[PDB]
């Protein structure tokens, strides 16, 4: 039992669907939120770098 | 040096395989979670089959067949037998069974039960969960009104199955038994039946009507040692081995074990494992599986064998550990990982190729 | 006709892109200079191949392609190689120092300084499109650029082109050819951050391709050239429907419709057959039945996993060469009796089939023999979650000791992102468990 | 990421540094006048990593030669490849440092350090993309130890986002100039733990033991020791210098080798072990290379790797050989000795191959291990230190230059913390 469905042909090929059984039963963040995350990370870098340069000054 | 890891501390069989492997001096045990093993002797639950066979430079082998639980849970065993054309609804060696929940078969179970209500001939069944196995959660009853209420009084899924009203009874005793056969399936899907089986004997005479004598009706080892006053009378540990059971069959019934029982057992084993081979085989796979099974059989008055259960993680009987575990190493482990440098095999190979 | 822009990020993405465009050119009869004699509409057109190639007044056929790497050496080989003329310099974008195998360095540190340039070069190609349909993004999971920059790029593409479809070709890390120990970290970080931005993603495990190249091409030690030519054959199979006439998978939206009913579960398994060595003197050509049956062997999959122990949500068969429906249906019937093909209960058990009569083109002098018929199966099976379980377990091992974590924190990333990313993967593994398994 | 700026400081620093430039100049086809007379194009594809290109297509080492005494640097000018170096990069005082860390770091060295930094800046400004720095020095003297670590501190201040790499020669009573070496070493180790990304621990104890026990040299000279150093240095910089499937740089090396920032001290190894003017007629097989390179007898740090666990490993095979056979052998080592590789860093051994072998060998292997057994090196120095420090012996040489006992106590403590830290990951 194999029903052949929506057969489409053309010069370069053909396509179709074969069914063996039917179905057995029945936030993307803004430009601003991205900038306020890259910038936040850059601040954490600058902080870490300033702390190093404070230590080297001592 | 080959390497292995041990992830089931409670396995008596693989405890002994571990010892035997170390004692060769060509197998080192690694820590549980070191991924650089040749052999995994694995946990019973959530064995991480998806992590096997992705370590370059290591052939990896495991002592379980992924998907073998379709055979080894009672509910799924019944689904497998009913729906597979290799083992039809008319399959002659499995007791008539129905799966039942607190998908479901209650109304098809009653439809065959009403053939027996219009029947003068036998309505005793049994009800069981796939793993409530402490000796408990087993009801025998002449009618469904006690069963279906009992199944809902316990939490999990259950199977209702025909009770073999007329079993074969060993004399002296007028008593019940089941047969345990140990089957090793290797990485090439060779089916190896161990030559020694064992009868788990009841030690109490059989039957009343008020069944409740989990001792004469249920032949589990734990149930005999606790509830049976006659534990150890006729054979020690309530365990009759094949030399004695053969001899009894020759003396009492004029047949052999081979002819009367083992042909049917070999047939059943082979039919079960060849059914599931395409779903579990590791023939062209990136890791390899072997597994030891315990098939449990009943014999009736007619010397007809019936399959009760398949155990995916069996224990051995105490006398036989040495021999079986050495055979697992030779056939299942050293076949893949050969050691350096008159044999008669302890297994019988199940193959049979009839033309039609 | 609706155009598709290809984006190649990092070493893996760029080298696989090279392989694909080399192949595409050979398939469409486009020479290295960009001339296509068989194209008789000089200076433009809306043919199916114009999905992937724009045209110039002088008859040059130019890929709708952007190459992005944070160091110049790999894209410099494109700038100086056999297909140097093919691409416009503005398509080939390079930085000076790479991400050092560090996701955080590719995403936050070095990513921030080049992201606005890349989007501007992407916008230049989008302005030449009458009906931009979306993007094909090629990258590694394991590289710092492949992982870090890609996830940033994908976030922005959703902002600037919210109605367009985005497909990935993603190389999943394999220790046998990887140069980095932190690839599990990188892989999970980029999967977490990319997951909502990708409509459909084809994972290729370098382990699978490496071993296919070993067993079937008789190559002792496969190079990236070997791996990439095989991958491009597969990528070409998947994209054929967009660059050729037909009625199956004609548009990026259809990949999602046909392969992805549950949006987060958007990782179809590719399986491809036959792979046959060009040095093999006597080859018995394989039939429709034999190659279709080959689509159900794990040894031919792009990820080693076991489809018998999961469930299918969709299956597409893409044939190239001498194939007619009758043979396919007879093959499928035979295959369903012998094999364990369990679908989920809420989908039809069935196959969408696409046939293109041109047999696969092989690169002259390559490792793959010509064959009269080949097939690529795309099946969305829960068995691909095995790869996630392998990757997550490796991540758990390292992250439990915080090993290498300081390298990421030091680029401005916070430790919580590890556990947040790992939690999403625990949810992903559970989604696959729900769909694919019973009690 | 292409240019590396090399610095060599003190007697030991400049003797091994000179030998390094000799050896890689010959490997890259470059002669004592700086003219390329080689045959392979691989010898120049990444020549810019170590060399500047000048007029007439001369190649000039990106190398700064530093000392507080002129002696050893005048010996470098006189030496075979002495004319290759840029004359403006010789930066030297007159006083010397008297094997005194305090003089190198606080008094004599401060006076000279700014002029060294001018030359560093001059070299850094010319760099299209500076990877960072490599320093050769001993930790047991005064200049390489004291001034070399002062320099490292200053360079980090001015180039905080560049990689700092050292080849640091550790003192040993078997090859000992003075009794204060454990003081100079302990003071230097503190510095290296804070201010380097990766340090090659080259242990004079190990180099001696190799010369005595293995190479059969009854009386090892500094030249015999430095033959082992120069071979190891060539080896470990292979993937920085030569094109292959792994085009490495100092950051990628750091990211992949260092799981915790303080544990960045590597144990180098080399195979086959040769003495100068060798009779290497038998080329090693890939199994032999692999077995030897992991052997403790081939380690340049006097530690038993079986007393710890490998966090990470890098391996460089050189010569024409089977990459399949290399992969197999490398996999065999890990699978056969798996307890010694921490399970919590999966796939922690990575391997590269380069077709060009070093001079005098058909095949060689170089080992770079980050093992927890390196704590043995640090315990040894710490025990030597404490034996003197508990009686404040020889401290007046340091208090005379303005140092306080407290600074010694802190250095002892930090080095013992380092040891405890290695021990923490040996048990886990
Ligand atoms: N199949 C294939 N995999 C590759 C190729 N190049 C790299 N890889 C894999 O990609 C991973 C490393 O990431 P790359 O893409 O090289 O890194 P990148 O994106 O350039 O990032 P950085 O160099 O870290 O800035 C490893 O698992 C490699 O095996 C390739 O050409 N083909
Ligand atoms: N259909 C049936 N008819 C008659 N007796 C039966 C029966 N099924 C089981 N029994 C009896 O019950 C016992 C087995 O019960 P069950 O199959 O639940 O085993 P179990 O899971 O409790 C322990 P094991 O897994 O080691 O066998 C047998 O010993 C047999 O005597
Ligand atoms: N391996 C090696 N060690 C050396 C060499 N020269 C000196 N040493 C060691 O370096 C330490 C003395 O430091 P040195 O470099 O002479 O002092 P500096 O000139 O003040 O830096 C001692 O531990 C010596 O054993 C050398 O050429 N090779
Ligand atoms: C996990 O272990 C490593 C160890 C080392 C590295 C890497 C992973 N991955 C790299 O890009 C840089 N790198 C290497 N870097 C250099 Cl400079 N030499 C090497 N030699 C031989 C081998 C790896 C080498
Ligand atoms: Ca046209
Ligand atoms: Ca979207
Ligand atoms: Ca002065
Ligand atoms: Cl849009
Ligand atoms: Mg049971
Ligand atoms: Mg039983
Ligand atoms: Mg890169
Ligand atoms: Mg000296």
């Amino acid at each position: 039992d194999m029903e052949v469905i929506e057969l489409n042909k053309c010069t370069s090929g053909q396509s179709f669907e074969v069914i063996l059984k039917p179905p057995s039963f029945d936030r993307d963040p803004s430009l601003e939120e991205i900038q306020k995350k890259l910038e936040a990370a850059e601040e954490r870098r600058k902080y870490q770098e300033a702390e190093l340069l404070k230590h080297l000054a001592e | 040096m080959y390497t292995f890891v041990v992830r089931d501390e409670n396995s008596s069989v693989y405890a002994e395989v571990s010892r035997l492997l170390l004692a060769t001096g060509q197998w080192k045990r690694l820590r549980k979670d070191n991924p650089r093993f040749n052999l995994m002797l694995g946990e019973r639950n959530r064995l991480p089959f998806g992590r096997l066979g992705h370590e370059p430079g290591l052939v990896q082998l495991v002592n379980y067949y992924r998907g073998a639980d379709k055979l080894c849970r009672k509910a799924s065993l019944v689904k497998l037998i009913k729906t597979s054309p290799e083992l039809s609804e008319s399959c002659t060696w499995f007791p008539e069974s129905y799966v039942i929940y607190p998908t479901d078969e209650r109304e098809v179970f009653l439809a065959a039960y009403n053939r027996r209500r219009e029947g003068r001939e036998g309505n005793v069944w049994i009800a069981k969960s796939s793993a409530g196995a402490k000796g408990e959660g087993i009801l025998i009853s002449s009618e469904a009104s006690e069963l279906l209420d009992f199944i809902d009084e316990q939490g999990q899924v259950h199977v209702i199955q025909k009770y073999l009203e007329k079993p074969l009874l060993l004399e002296p005793g007028h008593r019940k038994f089941d047969i345990r056969s140990w089957v090793l399936v290797d990485h090439l899907y060779n089916i190896y039946l161990y030559r020694e089986g064992v009868l788990r004997t009841s030690s109490e005479p059989y039957n009343s009507a008020n069944f409740q004598d989990k001792t004469c009706h249920l032949t589990n080892h734990c149930i005999q040692k606790e509830y049976s006053k006659n534990y150890g009378r006729y054979e020690e540990g309530n365990e009759m081995f094949f030399e004695e059971f053969n001899q009894y069959l020759m003396d009492a019934l004029n047949t052999t074990l081979e002819n009367s029982i083992l042909l049917q057992i070999k047939h059943i084993i082979r039919s079960c494992l060849m059914c599931i081979e395409p779903a579990i085989s590791t023939k062209h796979l990136h890791y390899q599986s072997f597994q030891l099974f315990g098939f449990d059989f009943m014999v009736d008055e007619e010397l007809k064998v019936w399959l009760i259960e398949v155990n995916g993680a069996p224990a051995c009987a105490q006398k036989l550990y040495a021999e079986l575990c050495q055979g697992i190493v030779d056939v299942a482990i050293s076949s893949v990982f050969p050691l350096a440098d008159q044999p008669t095999s302890i297994f019988i190979k199940l193959h049979h190729h009839h033309h039609h | 006709m609706r155009e598709c822009i290809s984006i190649h990020v990092g070493q893996a993405g760029v080298q696989i892109g090279n392989a694909c465009w080399e192949l595409y050119c050979l398939e469409h009869g486009i020479q290295p200079d960009g001339q296509m004699p068989s194209d008789k509409t000089i200076g433009g057109g809306d043919d199916s191949f114009n999905t992937f190639f724009s045209e110039t007044g002088a008859g040059k056929h130019v890929p709708r392609a952007v190459f992005v790497d944070l160091e110049p050496t790999v894209i410099d080989e494109v700038r100086t190689g056999t297909y140097r003329q093919l691409f416009h310099p503005e398509q080939l974008i390079t930085g000076k120092e790479d991400a050092a195998n560090n996701y955080a360095r590719g995403h936050y540190t070095i990513g921030k300084e080049i992201i606005d340039l890349v989007l501007d070069r992407i916008r230049k190609l989008a302005d030449q499109c009458t009906g931009l349909q979306g993007f094909l993004v090629f990258h590694s999971f394991g590289g710092g650029t492949g992982s870090g920059f890609t996830s940033l790029l994908m976030e922005r593409l959703s902002v600037d082109y919210g109605k367009k479809s985005k497909l990935e070709f993603s190389i999943y890390p394999a220790p046998q050819v990887s140069t980095a120990v932190v690839e599990p970290y990188n892989s999970i970080l980029t999967t977490h951050t990319t997951l909502e931005h990708s409509d459909c993603a084809f994972m290729v495990d370098n382990e699978a391709i490496y071993d296919i190249c070993r067993r079937n091409l008789d190559i002792e030690r496969p190079t990236y050239t070997n791996l990439n030519r095989l991958i491009s054959q597969i990528v070409s199979s998947i994209t054929a429907s967009l660059r050729f006439d037909g009625a199956l998978n004609v548009d990026l939206t259809e990949f999602q419709t046909n392969l992805v009913p549950y949006p987060r579960i958007h990782f179809p398994l590719a399986t491809y057959a036959p792979v046959i060595s060009a040095e093999k003197a006597y080859h018995e050509q394989l039939s429709v039945a034999e190659i279709t049956n080959a689509c159900f062997e794990p040894a031919n999959q792009m990820v080693k996993c076991d489809p018998r122990h999961g469930k299918y949500m969709a299956c597409c068969l893409l044939y190239r060469g001498d194939v007619v429906p009758k043979d396919v249906n007879a093959a499928i019937a035979t295959i369903k009796t012998k094999r364990s093909i369990q679908f989920v209960d809420w989908c039809p058990t069935g196959f969408k089939v696409g046939i293109n009569y041109q047999p696969p083109t092989v690169v002259p002098g390559g490792d793959l023999a010509k064959v009269q018929r080949a097939v690529c199966m795309l099946s969305n099976t829960t068995a691909i979650a095995e790869a996630w379980a392998r990757l997550d377990h490796k991540f758990d091992l390292m992250y439990a000791k915080r090993a290498f974590v300081h390298w990421y924190v030091g680029e401005g990333m916070e430790e919580g992102e590890f556990s947040e990313a790992r939690e999403d993967m625990a949810a992903l593994e559970k989604d696959y468990e729900e769909v694919g398994v019973d009690s | 990421m292409r240019e590396i700026v090399h610095i060599q400081a003190g007697q030991c620093g400049n003797q091994i540094g000179a030998k390094f430039w000799e050896v890689i100049s010959d490997e890259h086809g470059i002669d004592p006048t700086g003219s390329y007379h080689g045959d392979s194009d691989l010898q120049l594809e990444r020549i810019n990593v170590y060399y500047n290109e000048a007029t007439g297509n001369k190649y000039v080492p990106r190398a700064i030669l530093v000392d507080l005494e002129p002696g050893t640097m005048d010996s470098v000018r006189s030496g075979p490849f002495g004319q290759i170096f840029r004359p403006d990069n010789f930066v030297f005082g007159q006083s010397g440092a008297g094997n005194n860390w305090a003089k190198g770091h606080y008094t004599e060295g401060a006076e000279l350090v700014d002029s060294v930094l001018d030359v560093v800046r001059k070299e850094s400004e010319s760099c299209d993309c500076l990877q960072g720095f490599q320093l050769t020095h001993s930790l047991g003297g005064g200049t390489g130890s004291g001034m070399g670590t002062l320099l490292i501190s200053k360079i980090r201040e001015e180039y905080p986002d560049r990689i700092m790499n050292t080849f640091s020669v550790m003192p040993s009573p078997k090859v000992s100039d003075t009794v204060v070496e454990p003081y100079n070493a302990t003071l230097s180790v503190h510095q290296l733990v804070e201010n380097t990304d990766e340090t090659y621990c080259i242990d004079n104890e190990a180099l001696y033991d190799i010369c005595f026990r293995t190479l059969k040299l009854t009386t090892p000279t500094y030249g015999d020791l430095n033959h082992l150093v120069s071979a190891t240095m060539s080896g470990v910089t292979t993937c920085l210098r030569f094109p292959g499937q792994l085009n490495a740089d100092l950051r990628k090396l750091a990211v992949n080798m260092v799981p915790f920032p303080r544990l960045h001290f590597f144990m180098p190894g080399f195979a086959p072990l040769t003495s100068r003017g060798s009779q290497q007629y038998r080329a090693l097989t890939v199994p032999e290379l692999t077995q030897q390179m992991f052997d403790s007898k081939n380690m340049m740090a006097a530690c038993d790797p079986r007393h710890g666990r490998y966090l990470t490993v890098a391996a460089i095979f050189r010569g024409r050989m089977s990459m399949k056979e290399v992969d197999e052998q490398m996999l065999n080592v890990q699978n056969k000795n798996s307890s010694y590789f921490v399970e919590w860093i999966p796939n922690n051994v990575k391997t590269a191959v380069c077709d060009i072998p070093p001079r005098g060998l058909k095949m060689s292997a170089t080992f770079i291990g980050n093992s927890t057994a390196i704590q043995e090196l640090f315990k040894r120095i710490s025990e030597q230190f404490t034996a003197m420090f508990r009686r404040k012996a020889f401290l007046h040489w340091y208090t005379g230059e303005g140092m306080d006992e407290m600074e010694f106590t802190e250095a002892e403590s930090n080095m013992n913390d380092l040891v405890s830290e290695y021990q923490q990951y040996q048990d886990a």
